RNA sequence: GUGUAAGUGCACAAGGGAGCUUGACUGCGAGACGGACAUGUCGAGCAGGGACGAAAGUCGGGACUAGUGAUCCGGCACCUCU
RNA sequence: UCAACCAUAGACUCGGCGAAAUUGCACUACGAGUAAAGAUGCUCGUUACGCGCGGCAGGACGAAAAGACCCCGGGACCUUCA
RNA sequence: UUGUGCGCCGAUAAUGUAGCGGGGCUCAAGCACACCGCCGAAGCCGCGGCAGCCAACGUGUUGGCUGGGUAGGGGAGCGUCCUGCAUCCGGUGAAGCCGCCGAGUGAUCGAGUGGUGGAGGGUGUGGGAGUGAGAAUGCAGGCAUGAGUAGCGAUUAGGCAAGUGAGAACCUUGCCCGCCGAAAGACCAAGGGUUCCUGGGCCAGGCCAGUCCGCCCAGGGUGAGUCGGGACCUAAGGCGAGGCCG
RNA sequence: GGGGAUAAGCUCCGUGCGUCGAGAGGGAAACAGCCCAGAUCGCCGGCUAAGGCCCCUAAGCGUGUGCUAAGUGGAAAAGGAU
RNA sequence: UCAAACUCCGUGAUAGCUGGUUCUCCCCGAAAUGCAUUUAGGUGCAGCGUCGCAUGUUUCUUGCCGGAGGUAGAGCUACUGG
RNA sequence: GAGCCCGGUACGUGAAAACCCGACGUCUGUCUUGAUGGUGUUCCCGAGUAGCAGCGGGCCCGUGGAAUCUGCUGUGAAUCUGCCGGGACCACCCGGUAAGCCUGAAUACUUCCCAGUGACCGAUAGCGGAUUAGUACCGUGAGGGAAUGGUGAAAAGUACCCCGGGAGGGGAGUGAAAGAGUACCUGAAACCGUGCGCUUACAAUCCGUCAGAGCCCUCGACGUGUCGUGGGGUGAUGGCGUGCCUUUUGAAGAAUGAGCCUGCGAGUCAGGGACAUGUCGCGAGGUUAACCCGGGUGGGGUAGCCGCAGCGAAAGCGAGUCUGAAUAGGGCGUAUCCACACAAGAGUGUGUGGUGUAGUGGUGUGUUCUGGACCCGAAGCGGAGUGAUCUACCCAUGGCCAGGGUGAAG
RNA sequence: AAGUGUUUAAGGGCGCAUGGUGGAUGCCUUGGCACUGGGAGCCGAUGAAGGACGUAGGAGGCUGCGAUAAGCCUCGGGGAGCUGUCAACCGAGCGUUGAUCCGAGGAUGUCCGAAUGGGGAAACCCGGCACGAGUGAUGUCGUGUCACCAGGCGCUGAAUAUAUAGGCGUCUGGGGGGAACGCGGGGAAGUGAAACAUCUCAGUACCCGUAGGAAGAGAAAACAAAAUGUGAUUCCGUGAGUAGUGG
């Protein structure tokens, strides 16, 4: 039985070419170049899914730092005071409060300042 | 091949001796087989052993004395060992040879 | 690569060309060249032991007999003249299944001709009985002489 | 085509009752003056083939 | 100083001397060392027949470690093989 | 020295026909670094509106010839007291 | 003076600051010693899914550990074709192809759908493979890039008027001008083979165009006692009756 | 440790030494072999390692006690130096 | 086309050499060492992987105990050499 | 997509002539001028032969102790109490009768003809050749050697009109379909356009990925635009980011290869082969080979092969055997386990009972042997032929060398 | 006055919609491949195999045929259309009084080719003899026949005497082609041995001579081993990868 290769190959070629819509130049037209770019794209996506959590945490920390310095307190002392006070709001919702409900953020800053020690540089 | 080193099949001496093209070989059967295969005894020739599947069909037969023989049996083979003869005669049987 | 026509001469310059080095025009990578590992004539028969074959036939026939798919008849039609209508009616009386196996003697020419044209009927001689034909049939209709011949051949 | 066994291996190796492959030891053809009798005694007879050479010798003998 | 390189030993001598002698044996060999394999190395003890010694005992070459060449092929002697 | 001018054939413009070597890509800068040392593509900086046309040859270790230098293996031919 | 903590000259190459990564910093953002926070990874924890090994109880649940990986070893599968058997779909539209909407842990799937199409397919369970390509300076076909770019084949040179024609730098006619003229003129041999003439044509060819042509089509055309050959003769050389040699 | 001129990003050995090879992630500006740490998948949760917290750039122009004037920090010797 | 023309055939010559070798997932997971080699870019055996079988902690780590060294250090009318 | 429409099929039938097989004859040869079993002796029984020697060939046999057979060269016998052979050779036995000739069947093969078949190919496949095929074309020659299949059920192959010189097209018709128009089934990709949406001319980009404004489209819900468990297209802007393969200690590359697409292109087959491991049958047995008979895949076929006893060079002995002077130790063997004793603590052994031992034939898979053996790739080596129309030299027979100088012998 | 602020596309990118090119895919087939069962196993000087040139009412190719030229005669079959095909377009005609078509046997059969009257660059040149035709005669035409060698038979018998060599005449053969298979001779190298010479490859490739439908071999100067044994040859399976043999 002589077997022609067309159907089996066309299947995966169509899959790869469809996945490469929107690419520039050869990378969206030719199957080989599109396949190379697909390897790179999936590697990039895998790496970026891991890095995205850190990126968003960095953005939240930036916003919380801005809103805390607006209340005359630094981010690190505010985090220490919030941990001491036992409140368990994470940085995502802390930034959400900072942007959407400034009064709530000010109240949390007040409780964090209350929970802080009297001399932060003491050998405690 | 061994990499250019003198191989194992060449650095050892050939096994001693010759083959003796005229060698006579016997198909062997022990008296224990006779006991297990002839519970009633009787005459036991070559082709009874062939029929019982104790020896090959067209070969010289020699009887040996491995087992225990407790049945009166008359055996006709080509050769006997000493212990085979004593075992067959001890049970009252005869051991005639071709 | 060696049976295809021509291609005995090395084609062109190995060097200077800037092209790939080719030793023949009939190399497998060439269009029109030979086949690398292609079909060659061969025999597929296997040396199956006799006991295995006979036991398989017995198992198939016993499976048929467990579900009473075995029938015996004296003769398929009234003798000396083939008649497909009579044989078809008789087979309909015997069974309503689709595929039947008819086992008649080699001298029963009238019955064989009578059941020859029926689409679901396969006619076999008693000494040619085999596992494939038995297992392919919903019913096995035996001739009395054929049945006795099979029993005589085996049970003896 | 039936396999052809090796002639030299057939001449140099033997099989015992339980299938053990048995060979003869070397250094016992000539130059036996300076060799003490204990050395020639330890070189006498046959030993079983070492485990490293068992596969190769079995291959050379069977085919 | 130990025949001979160097090393490890040896004065209890393994170094020096004398008397007898041929174990510079035959059949073996528990157990081991070293090792890819092939090689190589040590070995108590048993039997035969001996040397030396009153005897106990020691002797299967040399204080030890180099002085050597597998297989094939052929020569010589003996064998209750063919 | 030490070059200048003139004319034709190209080069240049218009109409017609219409190739080639080459080609992983591509909206293909520079400096100082770094790196398989030899960076348009990595780092830090500097510079730079998009697209063309005519030119020059510093780079793309430009193209070409599975080097034209050394080694390894295989050949071939030649020499002779192999 | 003695030991010490920091410092200074020594100090110094060739594209451009160039021996803090940059801006900048002694109002340290430098160093030493203590202290307090926070940032920071695919590490650990939290929540959910999967798998391998083992354990417990069961007649498949739970639990504990483990799950980077080249050469390589083992295990389980996707898709293609041909086939035994059994079933199902199809001109009320199979395959193939192009979409949409979805699906699976992967190869992949869609008896889900729309368009195109026009005759064969699917499923289960077995059997057999010319069974899967991205690369061998791989092979065949088609087509890009360079690029509407190079070149358009000598050293003589063309012009104008009229004509024909759908169309004229190139075809026809005329008048000029120029070039060869021991040739670029005339005639044979070899070679070619109808290219010769008449009429017709203008897709291919002609390095542009073409109404023209050594191009395409049809028909026609070659006349020997003396010309060149044979029927006459031999050279070198070839073949060689018998023959000699092998 | 040897060879070399204890020169080499030289060469040869030893190492229940490591890593890369065959190892992603974080740090060292970039940086196979250095430091932290071994990626089964998902999360817009948390805690930390190395390394960091003026701006680039996430987090301290943090606190206390001292030193430095050399931009030392942010490369180098013999030696010189109120 | 010539340090032995060309064509076909032996023939699918032979290359320890170069290049290539096509779907998926799950589990495990190296070596670049030793010996020998007309041997050094090859190969044979061993070392290290995997699968199956058999055997059970025999492997490993830590504590304690019993052992042999001739390195670092040191020393030298304790020897040999400078 | 037809058993009942057509050609056919099962089944019957048919030869003037030619040829081929038989048969019966004419015809020919031949025996009968014949036959038997008996008795004692001379002659004959294949000559340049057998044998021998020298040098070779070929036999499992590579000159070997080398028989049998055979070529050339020398020498060279006997006729039956003769000769040859039985693996140097001799004696004895046994077998046969060299140097004369014919001989069918069983066996090998297919240019060609007829009838069939395929878990063979289906137009880059299958023959090189489905089409002008050994053709075109290439070469002086021997020789090498292609590419090119499909409208439709029927040509019904588009009358007529219009633009155009035509080509081509638009109407109109034919057709079930002209998204079937003799550039014709289906009509993929690379490649080349046109139209619409978003974006892009201060910007250093392995061209993606993660966040993401704005714009456009779409599905739901409520009003008039405004969210949602939404979905798609494009994306200003920010973060991260050194192409694939091969070879490598190590390459994003400045080591290798690739312009692109579509087709094609590399662990296969044979053998009762070898080893291992699944699975099936039978089991101390298992199994047939050639072959014979069945229109098959079925039945028969015991010759063999492998297990069933080992040890030893062998004679041989045998649960033992070999070495050896040795019961004196060792080597190999007696499936394995268990119990009981007697010995030893030099490692455990020796016995008595039980227990009872597993092979073999198909077939799957992985390695392996011999075969081109996973595929591709030399320079070269042999055999047989083709070439001196180029060029080297030679042979025969012709031709050509403007013009002007100089001035030897005689 | 200071500040904020859309809007450009010469061209390019991406997506979508529509085309072109190209000829993949799917489905096929007057083609091949591998076999099975039969038949026939030779053709040729009575001119072969294979060709050149011609030949139909019209140009060419394939097919058929040969100056009697898609054909002639006889015997059979068959039965209504036919004048082979590419491949039609005409133009002419045949057929129930049997066409076209199929089978068997005959006739014709240019030229080349073993090629054979002589020559020759295959397919084209020039003849002798005999018998006919034609011409006033020469010219010309038609039909037979004319190679060489071998072996029979007959005649003759050189140098030369016997004689023979040779010569003359007449009969019968041969020559060449063909795919495989057969027999007898000659006989490589690449390769393997990890080099290489003995050896292997391999008595292979190739070459020479010869057949036949098959061939070769074949009727014991055989084996065998004490069996009161087999009984020409050939082929198949085992024996057996064994006994052996081998740098």
């Amino acid at each position: 039985a002589r077997v022609k290769r067309a159907l089996n190959a066309q299947k995966k070629r169509r899959t790869v070419l469809k996945a490469s819509k929107g690419y520039r130049g050869q990378r969206s037209r030719l199957y080989r170049k599109a396949k190379e770019q697909q390897l790179h794209s999936l590697t990039y996506a895998y790496r970026d899914r891991r890095a995205r959590k850190g990126e968003f945490r960095k953005l939240w920390i930036s916003r919380i730092n801005a809103a805390a310095r607006a209340n005359d307190i630094t981010y690190n002392r505010l985090i220490q005071g919030l941990k001491a006070a036992g409140v368990e709001v994470d940085r995502k919702n802390l930034a959400e409060l900072a942007v959407s409900d400034p009064a709530a953020f000010t109240a949390l800053v007040d409780v964090a300042r209350a929970a802080l020690p009297e001399d932060v540089n003491a050998p405690s | 091949f061994e990499g250019g080193q003198m191989p194992i099949h060449m650095r050892l001496p050939k096994l001693k001796g010759f083959k003796n093209r005229f060698r006579t070989e016997y198909q062997v059967v022990n008296v224990g087989d006779i006991n297990k295969a002839f519970p009633q005894g009787g005459t036991v020739g070559v082709d009874e052993l062939v029929a019982k599947g104790l020896v090959r069909k067209n070969s010289l037969v020699k009887v040996l004395g491995d087992g225990k023989l407790t049945v009166k049996v008359d055996v006709t083979a080509n050769k006997f060992s000493g212990s085979a003869r004593e075992a067959i005669t001890a049970a009252g049987g005869s051991a005639t040879e071709l | 690569r060696g049976e295809v026509s021509g291609g005995g001469k090395k084609p062109y310059r190995q060097k200077g060309t800037g092209r790939a080095r080719q030793g023949s025009t009939r190399a497998p990578q060439f269009t029109g060249g030979g086949t690398v590992h292609g079909p060659k004539p061969r025999d597929y028969s296997q040396r199956t032991p006799k006991k295995m074959i006979a036991a398989a036939l017995r198992g198939a026939l016993s499976d048929r007999a467990r579900n009473d798919r075995i029938h015996a008849v004296t003769e398929l039609v009234e003798g000396q003249t083939p008649s497909t209508k009579s044989a078809k009616t008789f087979l309909g009386t015997l069974t309503e299944n689709k595929k039947v196996l008819v086992v008649i003697g080699r001298t029963d020419e009238v019955g064989a001709k009578s059941v020859r044209n029926l689409p679901g009927v396969h006619v076999i001689s008693p000494d040619q009985l085999n596992t494939y034909d038995v297992l392919n049939a919903d019913d096995v209709v035996f001739s009395v002489e054929a049945l006795n011949a099979y029993i005589s051949a085996n049970s003896k | 085509p039936k396999a052809k066994t090796h002639s030299g291996a057939s001449k140099r190796f033997r099989r015992t009752g339980t299938g053990k492959i048995v060979r003869q030891k070397a250094n016992r053809r000539h130059l036996l003056e300076h060799k003490p009798t204990k050395r020639t005694r330890r070189l006498d007879g046959r030993t079983t083939v070492s485990a490293a050479d068992n596969s190769r010798i079995n291959k050379l003998l069977n085919g």
